[PDB]
């Protein structure tokens, strides 16, 4: 997905038991609700959705409104992109996402967000955080989120700072049960 | 009628306020008007070359005409008013060649006085016609006054009346001073004119030039002034001293007394009268010639690089001609009519470049291949060659004055090498600067290409000129010329058949020899007698020309076996070797450009399915080792009965001749082989060919469709009419009438058959056997209209005509409508009918008017009356108190209005028969009081249908209700009735309550868990908006409709009874065979739509056909679950209701709806969807479609 009716034909002429499709968001400037609506009912050719964002600044607030007709979702990736507080309760809303990856946070992690309602993606097993700007206490509730979720498999907390005694609570969190 | 004297001022109005413009000196040139009287649309009935010549004009617009003499606009030109005539009510060398061949007989009246009166002798025996009359007569007595004898043979000839009632000026100021005499028809410029170097004479257009004596023509209001003196003068001096050789360039690329002597003797041989002779009229022998007394076709001109070049005409080939050049058409018609038309029309001189042209060559090389030049065949078919003249001098007084040489040569396609000086001429056509001509069939054009520049098409235009021909030549009957014209439009297609103008004289001994057809004119007995032709031209033995009939015959069957059309030459396991009997006898021809397999063609592809039919005879009255097995088996792959009448009504309406009857009982056995079917919809629809009604086809499926939607048994009502109908023109026509009658009487039986008798001598052979029909049906929607339009394409006179003593004829039908009079003549048929039938079924649809119809009905009628509907009426006293006073009543439904009868109730308890009621909409607390009258009469009840506005008096009808043998079906509703406990002893004291209809009446239920177990045999059961908890009558019900295993038809209504009763209902209507509809309306929630989904995941279910889930509070994904699998794993299911739930429902997402008619075309057998209540867009819209494209048997998405 670069920069389309022409797929949008392509997926809605037939529609059989497709198993996955990844998505490639490259770069969402321009905005009109044909491609919302479009691109949005394509999503449901698959049983499971792979979905990436690559550097869309016309979805740094539209994360709900297009993905609201998608409930077929099974992982996500962040790549380079604004985002909202009440998007990530978006992304904590569902449930079906199993695998999340997010990349270069430069703004500060607002609370009641991602790592306030962590403990709702009760079917997480790989989890990819980078460049995320939080401090000590957004980082002590985070392992609060993470006493929450039981079935995770992998975990990536790279390039973090102002995370000064939150591992104490981070490993406190992880190493409970034989998980 | 009066539509086109009104239309006639719409039209004729609006163009007399548009067009009057008329330059009366302009409109007289030639080429302007065979060039655009020839590429204008073209769809009249009327030649456009004597309309040039009738004293009008016309520019290509819808036919407005206008004159110089009588200026007035003039279109809409149809049949027999000829506009050289209409003309008239709207206000040297001919007689030279005529009295050369002079008989001995004619001398009681002189010749000469004949010369000196207007007469054209035609070459046959003592025989003249007029210039402009068109009769050649004989009948030569003594005394006949010959001008007179003109005005006293026949009044056909307005001819008659029509007819009888410069050396000192050599400069350009005096030669400007003669041109200062200017004619007004030339608007051309006159000064340019006057520097051409011309000066002028003193008559029309001619101008004579001082330097070379340049005059000649072609002068037009549009030309240039120096280009026809430049590029057909290019040797006058002056013009030399003005433009030389380099300047006559662009004009360039814009466009002995043994030799003379030759020409001399040459020229008067080749003005040959008697060479005017053509078998056309070949046993007819009409005396009359093909040019004066015939219509033309045009030429299709075509480039050799494939652009279609022009359609241009016969004086357009006079204007650009061809040094060598090959047509295409028929041989023994037009192509050798055209080189004849050269020749003999070369012996009159009219055309502005004729008398010019020098020495013309006829020659047709399908005889010869004589290996030696000019003087074998012209010393051989013609007179000779001359002998003091060498055979190679001749060809030496070709090759010495060449330039005007043209050439009428014919089948180089039976021609080789052999010929010595012929085939060097041909393959070295430089070598002679000659014009020359071919006339190769379209079989090997490939030889001729080579050598050619263009290539010519002969096509007929079948718009004019068979109403040409059988207009001129059959002006003895015009008749049946209006049944052509008539024909032409009921069938339009018939330009798809008559394709060559030259083979229509099988028509002519059709109308003159064959006078059957003045009585039977429709398309089969026409080109039958074609296919007679055929037979008796090139009459021969059972040769592969026998084996070409067959054998195309059955390249035919490959033509209606696959649709193939244009074929592929690869099977010619069908007909194969000597092709030169299959172009010969002409069925078939083959491509002329490259392909990488050459392709087929035919004279026309819906005669194709005349050769099948042809080729069906053959395979249906002959040998029985596995010929008729073949028609027997294509005769099995048309199995499809909505197929049936339209590619069964043209192809087996072509099997309707030929009738022989060998195995006729085999193909109208195919016709009762076909039964009650649904497929054969898209069985016709799949197809591409419909051959003359084409897109009108395409609205009889349209039209059948319609029907099956709305009534099964009238759709199947028209088809057993369609059926009965062309099965009936068959087998009167095959005369099985003996052979096959009681096989017919299953073909009859069953069916109920509105009553069509005009083709009643079809039928009339054994009506009391032809009498045993299951109903009889009249009505006055628009279907019978458009049955009066398809005989289109009365009752009392067919019917009696039929029969003049009646015997035991069955049952009627009447319906009628809100649009009927009351005329008597129709009720005199009525008390034929009514006096013939057994008795009458009858349905009065809001018909005003028809009470002082029903008096003389019923006063006719004798008291015989059985079914009486009364559909909105008005309620008088009077005619009620007429059907009041008829016994043997049976059947009265009355349903509709307010106002209450009351002498036609009371009085109605009095007689015996009655069966059948309705009470809706009246109020009746007290009506009740003669009903005691009826209670003695009548144990005979068949139909109960009660409604009043409040509660009666009960205790009457718990007494006789009670007394019921013989229940039915019931619809009860809508009062305050609450008195569950007499409604308790009725129902709980009779035994047959198995079709109820209960639909909402005020009412509690506690009766019905009580006696619903008494009566277990129950079929249909509905119910309207009650009270329905969830553990009371989901309990109680749970029983009592759990042992009830014998329903068929359920309507369940409106409780807050939840998904327990889905649980135990669904589980037993599950678990219950025998079952059709299924209704849960205003319940089912989402998760009992949950049990009606595992529920209808296991089965048990495969009976079912119509269901209804109207109603449900939200269905979204989780109805894509529930409706995935129970609108997935049913394959006998058709009914569906989604709606009602009007203002938003767009959250159903959307795209997963679509996957969701993923799995409604999953189902095979459905047919009606309601989708309604919910937003569509484009995109559902293309899927739906396509997924409904998938399988086509559904038809019935509504949005």
């Amino acid at each position: 997905f670069y920069e389309p009716p022409r797929a949008v034909s392509l997926f809605f002429n037939w529609k059989q038991e497709f198993k996955t499709l990844e998505v490639t968001l490259r770069d969402i400037n321009k905005l009109n609700k044909q491609d919302i609506k479009y691109l949005g009912k394509i999503f449901s050719s698959a049983t499971n959705l792979r979905l990436h964002i690559k550097r869309c600044a016309a979805m740094a607030g539209r994360l709900s409104s297009v993905l609201r007709t998608c409930k077929n979702m099974h992982t996500l990736m962040v790549e380079a992109s604004p985002l909202t507080t009440d998007d990530e309760q978006y992304i904590t809303s569902v449930t079906g996402l199993q695998n999340l990856s997010i990349h270069r946070l430069h703004t500060q992690q607002l609370p009641g967000g991602l790592i306030d309602s962590l403990g709702n993606l009760k079917n997480l097993e790989r989890l990819i955080l980078d460049d995320i700007r939080m401090n000590e206490e957004d980082a002590k509730n985070l392992a609060e989120g993470l006493r929450s979720l039981k079935k995770m498999r992998l975990l990536h907390l790279t390039h973090l700072s102002d995370i000064g005694e939150g591992m104490d609570y981070i490993v406190k969190s992880l190493s409970e049960e034989s998980c | 009628a009066f539509q086109v004297a009104k239309s006639q001022e719409e039209e004729e109005h609006k163009e007399r306020m548009k067009m009057k413009k008329g330059f009366n000196s302009q409109m007289r040139s030639e080429a302007k008007r065979l060039k655009t009287f020839e590429t204008y649309d073209t769809f009249r009935s009327w030649t456009p070359q004597e309309m040039a010549a009738a004293g009008f004009y016309h520019t290509g617009v819808k036919l407005g005409v206008q004159c110089f003499c009588c200026s007035l606009i003039l279109f809409g030109n149809s049949l027999r008013k000829l506009p050289i005539e209409r003309h008239k009510k709207l206000r040297e060398e001919a007689r030279l060649e005529s009295f050369e061949d002079w008989p001995f007989y004619a001398h009681g009246t002189s010749p000469r006085v004949l010369s000196a009166a207007g007469f054209v002798f035609t070459g046959k025996r003592d025989t003249v016609q007029c210039f402009s009359c068109g009769g050649s007569l004989g009948n030569w007595e003594e005394g006949d006054d010959p001008w007179k004898e003109h005005a006293k043979w026949f009044p056909k000839c307005e001819f008659l009346q029509s007819k009888k009632s410069d050396s000192v000026f050599a400069n350009e100021e005096l030669r400007m001073d003669m041109f200062k005499d200017w004619p007004q028809e030339s608007p051309v410029g006159v000064e340019a004119l006057v520097r051409a170097g011309f000066f002028y004479t003193g008559k029309k257009d001619i101008v004579r030039c001082f330097s070379c004596g340049g005059c000649l023509e072609k002068w037009a209001e549009g030309d240039d002034p120096m280009e026809d003196h430049i590029k057909f003068f290019p040797e006058c001096v002056f013009l030399q001293t003005l433009k030389s050789s380099a300047e006559v360039i662009p004009t360039l690329q814009s466009q002995f007394q043994e030799a003379r002597s030759l020409s001399e003797q040459l020229r008067d041989n080749y003005t040959k009268a008697t060479f005017r002779h053509m078998n056309l009229p070949e046993v007819c022998s009409s005396l009359g010639t093909d040019h004066l007394l015939s219509c033309d076709v045009s030429i299709i001109s075509k480039h050799i690089s494939q652009p279609v070049q022009e359609a241009l005409t016969i004086p357009e080939v006079f204007s650009n001609l061809n040094s060598v050049m090959c047509v295409e058409g028929e041989t023994g018609s037009g192509k050798t009519t055209f080189l004849k038309r050269i020749a003999f029309l070369w012996a009159s001189g009219c055309c502005p470049l004729l008398y010019r042209f020098q020495l013309v060559f006829y020659l047709s090389l399908s005889s010869i291949t004589p290996d030696q030049g000019l003087a074998n065949i012209i010393c051989a078919q013609l007179l000779g060659a001359g002998g003091c003249i060498s055979e190679v001098c001749l060809s030496s007084s070709i090759q010495q004055l060449q330039h005007q040489v043209l050439f009428l040569l014919d089948d180089y396609s039976g021609l080789a090498s052999l010929p010595q000086a012929l085939h060097t001429l041909i393959t070295k056509n430089y070598l002679s600067r000659t014009c020359l001509l071919i006339a190769v069939h379209t079989n090997r054009v490939r030889d001729i290409r080579l050598y050619l520049g263009t290539s010519l098409e002969i096509q007929e235009f079948p718009f004019y000129n068979t109403v040409s021909v059988l207009r001129k030549f059959f002006s003895h009957d015009i008749i049946c010329v209006e049944k052509l014209i008539i024909y032409f439009i009921d069938n339009k297609d018939l330009q798809g058949v008559y394709k060559t103008p030259l083979f229509v004289a099988a028509v002519c001994t059709d109308w003159i020899q064959n006078a059957s057809a003045q009585d039977k004119f429709q398309d089969v007995t026409l080109f039958q007698s074609y296919m007679q032709y055929l037979s008796l031209k090139y009459k021969a033995t059972a040769e592969p020309l026998q084996a070409t009939v067959s054998s195309c015959g059955q390249l035919a069957l490959t033509g209606l076996f696959s649709s193939c059309f244009e074929f592929n030459s690869d099977d010619l396991a069908e007909a194969g070797v000597d092709e030169d009997e299959k172009l010969t006898t002409l069925l078939m021809s083959k491509f002329t450009a490259q392909r990488l397999r050459p392709v087929y063609r035919f004279l026309g592809p819906l005669f194709q399915e005349f050769l099948a039919a042809v080729r069906l005879t053959e395979l249906l009255s002959s040998d029985r080792q596995e010929d008729q097995d073949l028609g027997l088996y294509y005769l099995r792959q048309i199995d499809s009965p909505l197929k049936a009448i339209n590619s069964f009504n043209i192809f087996l309406y072509y099997v309707s001749s030929h009738s022989s009857s060998k195995a006729a009982p085999t193909v109208v056995s195919h016709l009762l082989q076909l039964v009650d079917e649904k497929e054969s919809l898209e069985n016709m629809s799949e197809n591409e060919d419909y051959m003359k009604l084409h897109p009108q086809t395409f609205l009889w499926f349209q039209f059948v469709r319609g029907l099956w939607l709305v009534s099964p048994e009238s759709s199947s009502s028209f088809v057993s009419e369609h059926l009965l109908r062309l099965a009936l023109i068959f087998a009167y026509e095959s005369n099985t009438v003996a052979e096959c009658s009681p096989f017919i009487l299953q073909f009859l039986r069953g069916k109920t058959l509105a009553l069509r008798v005009l083709n009643l001598q079809y039928f009339r052979d054994h009506p009391e056997s032809l009498l045993l029909l299951r109903s009889l049906k009249v009505s006055i929607f628009a279907q019978d209209e458009e049955i009066i339009k398809n005989y289109e394409n009365d009752i009392s006179e067919g019917y009696w005509k039929l029969s003049p003593k009646p015997c035991k004829i069955p049952k009627l039908e009447v319906q009628v409508n809100n649009t009927d009079a009351a005329d008597q003549a129709l009720l005199q048929v009525l008390m034929e009918v009514f006096s013939a039938s057994q008795s009458i079924e009858f349905r009065l649809f809001n018909s005003s008017g028809f009470l002082e119809s029903i008096c003389p009905a019923l006063e006719l009628s004798k008291a015989s009356v059985t079914k009486c509907s009364m559909s909105r009426l008005e309620l008088s006293r009077a005619e009620q108190e007429l059907l009041l006073t008829l016994p043997a009543l049976q059947s009265l439904e009355v349903s509709e209005t307010n106002q209450l009868p009351e002498q036609l109730f009371h009085n109605l308890h009095k007689f015996l028969g009655l069966k059948e009621l309705c009470v809706r909409l009246d109020g009746k607390p007290d009506v009740l009081s003669v009903l005691p009258g009826e209670f003695p009469n009548l144990h005979h009840m068949e139909k109960l249908s009660i409604r009043t506005s409040t509660e009666s008096d009960l205790s009457k009808l718990v007494k006789f209700i009670q007394n019921f043998p013989n229940l039915h079906v019931f619809h009860l509703k809508c009062d305050f009735l609450s008195n569950c406990e007499s409604l308790m002893a009725v129902l709980a004291s009779c035994k047959k309550l198995r079709e109820i209809e209960f639909s909402g009446r005020c009412f509690e239920a506690m009766t019905f868990v009580n006696i619903l177990p008494n009566f277990v045999s129950l079929k249909i059961l509905n119910l309207k908006d009650q009270q329905f908890p969830d553990k009371e009558t989901s309990e109680k019900f749970a029983q009592a409709l759990g042992s009830l295993r014998n329903l068929e038809e359920l309507l369940v209504p409106t409780g807050d009874g939840i998904h327990q009763v889905a649980k135990l209902i669904v589980r037993q209507c599950l678990q219950l065979p025998c079952l059709r509809v299924l209704t849960f309306h205003d319940i089912l929630d989402d998760d009992s739509v949950i049990e009606i989904a595992r529920a209808a995941t296991s089965g048990g279910f495969q009976k079912l056909e119509n269901l209804d889930i109207s109603m449900n509070h939200k269905i979204t994904e989780e109805g894509y679950r529930n409706f995935f699998q129970a609108l997935d794993n049913l394959p006998n299911l058709q009914e569906l209701n989604i709606c009602r739930n009007i203002p938003g429902r767009i959250q159903v997402q959307a795209t997963t709806v679509k996957a969701l008619g993923q799995c409604v075309s999953r189902l095979p057998s459905l047919i009606r969807l309601h989708m309604l209540s919910w937003l569509l867009d484009e995109e559902d819209m293309k899927v739906i479609n396509d997924v409904k494209e998938r399988h086509p048997q559904s038809k019935r998405l509504i949005i």
